[PDB]
C-alpha cells in the first residue's frame, strides 16, 4: 500500500506510478520479495524473470537481462533494465541449442579470462531454459 | 532543451568514487557492500551518459 | 564477489554478454528490434 | 509362471542383488550367541 | 527407600522441558531478522511463528506429564 | 491437588503370531488392470507411482536407472505395512527387528559391489576426498571407513526403533483413558492427544522417503 | 534395590530428548527468515518445514522408546 | 534417605535453566542485528525481544520452581 | 552420608550457568556482525549489547547462588 | 563412604566448563565472517571479539573455580 512501482526499457515503458502490492526481482546476490514497505537497498540484477503481481486478477511474466532495483526510503521502487522482454517474443528451441555450445568451448579456452567470459554466457543459457 | 526555440547548456555532476558515494546517508540503507555498489554505481555512469546524448 | 570479479573484469562487460545472449534467443520477427538498438557506432580516437 | 515375467529382471541385478550369504553368515552366527546363553543358562 | 527412588526420577525428568527453552529462543528471536526485511506482518510471518512456539512448547510439555507419571 | 492421573501397570506384548500370512496381505489390497482405461480405484494407484517414479529417476541419468524400477517396489511394501498397523488390533512385521537386517544387508552390500565389478579401482577411492593435505591422512581413512560400515545398521535401526516407538504412546496414553476413572474432564484431553497423535503417525509413510532415498545416496555415490 | 535403578535409569533416559526439543525450534525459527525474504510458501519451502520437523521428531521419541524399556 | 534425596533432586532440576539463557542470548542477538539493517526500534521491534524475554524465561523459571518442591 | 548429600547436589546444580556462559557468547557474536554493516557504534548499538549480558550472567548468577544453599 | 561425594562434586562441576567452550566458538566464528563485509579489521572489529573471549571464558571459569572448594 502507498507504493510506486516504475519499470523501463531504454526504449520502452511498462510501468510509470503504478504500483500492485509486490515485485519479484533476481537480484545479483540472491533473491527478494517486495511487499510494500521493504526495508531499502541498491541491489543490481542476474539474468531471471521479474514476475509482478499485478492487482488485476493476475500476474506479469516479464524477463529482463541486466539492470538495477533502487527501493529508497519512502515507499517507491525504481526498476530499470536493459532487455526487458516478455516470454513469447523467446523461442525455446533456439535456447536448448546454445547451451551445450557454450559448454564445448569451455575446455576449449587457453586463457584464464577467455575462459571467465565462457562461464558468463553459460549462466544466462541456463536461466533461459529454467524459465520456459 | 527546454522547447524548440530555447535550449539551455547545463551541468551534472558524477559521483564514480564508491567512498565519496559512502558517507551518513548509505549508512541508513541495506546490506549493501563495497562490491555491490562498484557494481551499481558504474551503472550510473552508463545511464547518465545515454541521458545525456538523447 | 563472483567469476566476473577477481580475473579482472567491468559489470558493462557482464552486462554485455548476457544481453547479447537474450538477442539471439529472439525469433524472426522480433529479431530488427535487435538489430535496432545494436549501439556499435561510436569510433575510438586515442591520440597514442 | 512366477518367473519368466521377471527373469530378465533377476541375472541382470541378482549378480550383486543376491548376496544374502553375507546375511546368511550374519545370521547363522547370530544363531549361535542365543543357544550358547540359554546352555549355560 | 520409596521416596528416594521416586524424587531423583523426578527432578532428572524436568531437565528436559527446559531442554525446548533453547528452541524458542530461536522461534520468538528469528522473527526479529524476517520482520525487518520485510514488514508484512498480519499474514503468515507472526502466525508461523505460533506453528513454531506451540509446536516447540509441544515437545516442553511433552516431558512434563513423564515426570509426574513417575512421581506416582 | 485437583487433577491426579492415573497409570496401570500392563506388559506390552510385541507377540510373534503366523507371519506369512500377514506379509503376503499387503499385496491383495494393489490390483493390476489388463485394460487400457482403469475403473477409478487403481487409477489414482497408478498416479501415484508416477509421481515418485519421477524423483528417484531424476538424480541418477545413468546406465544406473536399470536399479530403479525395484527402488519404487521397495517403497509400497513398507509405505503399507506401516500404514496397515493403525488399526484396533493389527500386527505390522517392520516391527521386528528380523527382517529389517535382511532388508538392509542384501540391499547395501549390493551397492558397493556395483561399481567393483565395472570401476574396481575409483569406487574405494572415493576414501580420496580432496588434494592431499599431509597431517590428516590416517585420521582420515580411519574416519571415512568407520562411517562406510555402520551404514547397513545406521539404515535398519533407524526404522525398527521409531516405528514400535510409535506403537507405545498409542497404547500408554490410550490405556490412561481407561484407567481414568477419577475426575472426567481429562478424560477428553488425553483423548484430543490421542486424535492429534494418530495424524503425526501418519508420518510412517514419511519414514519410507528416508529409507528408499538414502539408499539413492548410498547407490548415487557408489555409482 | 534396583527399584530406584528402574527408576534413574528411566529418569536420565528422558533428558536426551532435550535436543530436538530445540532441534524443531530451529527449523521453524528458521523458516520465517526463509520465507520473509521470498513470498512463495506453498511451493516446497513449507515441504521442508514438515520433513525437517518429521526427521527430527523420528530422532526425538524413539529416545523416549528407550526410557519405557528401562521400566517396563 | 530421605535427606539423601532432596538435596540431588533439586541439584539435578536447576540443570535446565542453562537451556534458558542459551536461547536468551539469541533473542537480543537478533535484535542487534534486527535495528542495525533498518531503525525500527521504537516501534514493534523492541517490544518483540521484551516478550523474547519474558517468554523463554517462564520456560526458564518454572524449572526452578520444580527444584523448590523437591527441597520442600 | 548427611554430609554427602550436601556435596552431590551443587556439582549437579553447578552446570546450570553452563547455557548461560554460551548464552553471552552469541550477543557478542551478534555485535561483531552487527556493528560491521551499520557504523553507528556509540549510540544504541553497544548500548543494547550491555544490557543482554547483565540480564543473561543474573540468570546464571542465580544458579551458582543455589548452588551455596545447598552447600549450606 | 566419605570420600565418595569428594568426586561426584568433582565429576559433574566439571561438566560446565563444557558450556563457554562452546560460547567462544561463537565469537570467534563471527569475527570471521564480520570482516568479509567491511575491512576495518584491526579498529574495534577484533577488538570486540577480545572483549568478547574474556568475558565468556570468565564465566566457565568461574564454574571450574566451585570445582576447586567442593573438592577440598
Amino acid at each position: 500500500g502507498q507504493m510506486s512501482f516504475t519499470f523501463a526499457s531504454p526504449t520502452q515503458v511498462f510501468f510509470n506510478g503504478a504500483n500492485v502490492r509486490q515485485v519479484d526481482v533476481p537480484t545479483q546476490t540472491g533473491a527478494f520479495g517486495i511487499l510494500a514497505s521493504h526495508v531499502p537497498t541498491l541491489q543490481v540484477l542476474r539474468p531471471g524473470l521479474v514476475v509482478v503481481h499485478a492487482e488485476d486478477g493476475t500476474t506479469s511474466k516479464y524477463f529482463v537481462s541486466s539492470g538495477s532495483v533502487t527501493v529508497n526510503a519512502d515507499s517507491s521502487v525504481q526498476l530499470l533494465a536493459e532487455e526487458a522482454v516478455t516470454l513469447d517474443m523467446l523461442d525455446p528451441g533456439v535456447a536448448k541449442a546454445n547451451l551445450e555450445k557454450a559448454q564445448s568451448e569451455l575446455l576449449g579456452a587457453a586463457d584464464e579470462a577467455s575462459r571467465a567470459e565462457i562461464q558468463i554466457r553459460i549462466e544466462a543459457n541456463e536461466a533461459l531454459v529454467k524459465a520456459l | 532543451f527546454r522547447s524548440v526555440i530555447s535550449y539551455k547548456t547545463e551541468e551534472k555532476p558524477i559521483f564514480s568514487l564508491d567512498t565519496v558515494a559512502s558517507a551518513e546517508s548509505m549508512s541508513i540503507y541495506d546490506d549493501i557492500d563495497a562490491d555491490v555498489l562498484r557494481n551499481y554505481q558504474e551503472y550510473s555512469l552508463a545511464n547518465i551518459i545515454y541521458y545525456s546524448l538523447k | 564477489v563472483a567469476y566476473w570479479r577477481q580475473a579482472g573484469l567491468s559489470y558493462i562487460r557482464y552486462s554485455q554478454i548476457c544481453a547479447k545472449a537474450v538477442r539471439d534467443a529472439l525469433k524472426a520477427e522480433f529479431k530488427a528490434n535487435a538489430e535496432k538498438t545494436s549501439g556499435s557506432n561510436v569510433k575510438i580516437v586515442k591520440v597514442k | 509362471f512366477q518367473f519368466t515375467g521377471i527373469k530378465k529382471y533377476f541375472n541382470s541385478y541378482t549378480l550383486t542383488g543376491r548376496m544374502n550369504c553375507v546375511l546368511a553368515t550374519y545370521g547363522g552366527i547370530a544363531l549361535l550367541v542365543l543357544y550358547f546363553k540359554l546352555r549355560s543358562k | 527407600i520409596d521416596t528416594a527412588a521416586k524424587f531423583i526420577g523426578a527432578g532428572a525428568a524436568t531437565v528436559g522441558v527446559a531442554g525446548s527453552g533453547a528452541g524458542i529462543g530461536t522461534v520468538f528471536g528469528s522473527m526479529i531478522i524476517g520482520y525487518a526485511r520485510n514488514p508484512s506482518l498480519k499474514q503468515q510471518l507472526f502466525s508461523y511463528a505460533i506453528l513454531g512456539f506451540a509446536l516447540s512448547e509441544a515437545m516442553g510439555l511433552f516431558c512434563l506429564m513423564v515426570a509426574f507419571l513417575i512421581l506416582f | 491437588n485437583e487433577n491426579l492421573f492415573a497409570s496401570f501397570i500392563a506388559p506390552t506384548m510385541m507377540g510373534l503370531p503366523i507371519v506369512t500370512l500377514i506379509i503376503m496381505f499387503p499385496s491383495l489390497l494393489f490390483p493390476t488392470p489388463k485394460r487400457l482405461i482403469n475403473n477409478r480405484t487403481i487409477s489414482i494407484q497408478q498416479w501415484l507411482i508416477q509421481l515418485t517414479s519421477k524423483q528417484m529417476m531424476a538424480i541418477h541419468n545413468q546406465k544406473g536407472q536399470t536399479w530403479s524400477l525395484m527402488l519404487m517396489s521397495l517403497i509400497m511394501f513398507i509405505g503399507s505395512t506401516n500404514i496397515l498397523g493403525l488399526l484396533p488390533h493389527s500386527f505390522t512385521p517392520t516391527t521386528q527387528l528380523s527382517m529389517n537386517l535382511g532388508m538392509a544387508i542384501p540391499l547395501w552390500s549390493a551397492t558397493v559391489f556395483t561399481g567393483f565389478r565395472y570401476k574396481t579401482k575409483t569406487s574405494l577411492a572415493h576414501f580420496l576426498p580432496q588434494g592431499t593435505p599431509a597431517l590428516l591422512i590416517p585420521m582420515l581413512v580411519i574416519i571415512e571407513t568407520i562411517s562406510l560400515f555402520i551404514q547397513p545398521v545406521a539404515l535398519a535401526v533407524r526404522l525398527t526403533a521409531n516405528i514400535t516407538a510409535g506403537h507405545l504412546l498409542i497404547h500408554l496414553i490410550g490405556g490412561a483413558t481407561l484407567a481414568l476413572l477419577n475426575i472426567n474432564t481429562m478424560t477428553a484431553f488425553i483423548t484430543f492427544t490421542i486424535l492429534i497423535l494418530l495424524t503425526i503417525l501418519e508420518f510412517a509413510v514419511a519414514l519410507i522417503q528416508a529409507y528408499v532415498f538414502t539408499l539413492l545416496v548410498s547407490l548415487y555415490l557408489h555409482d
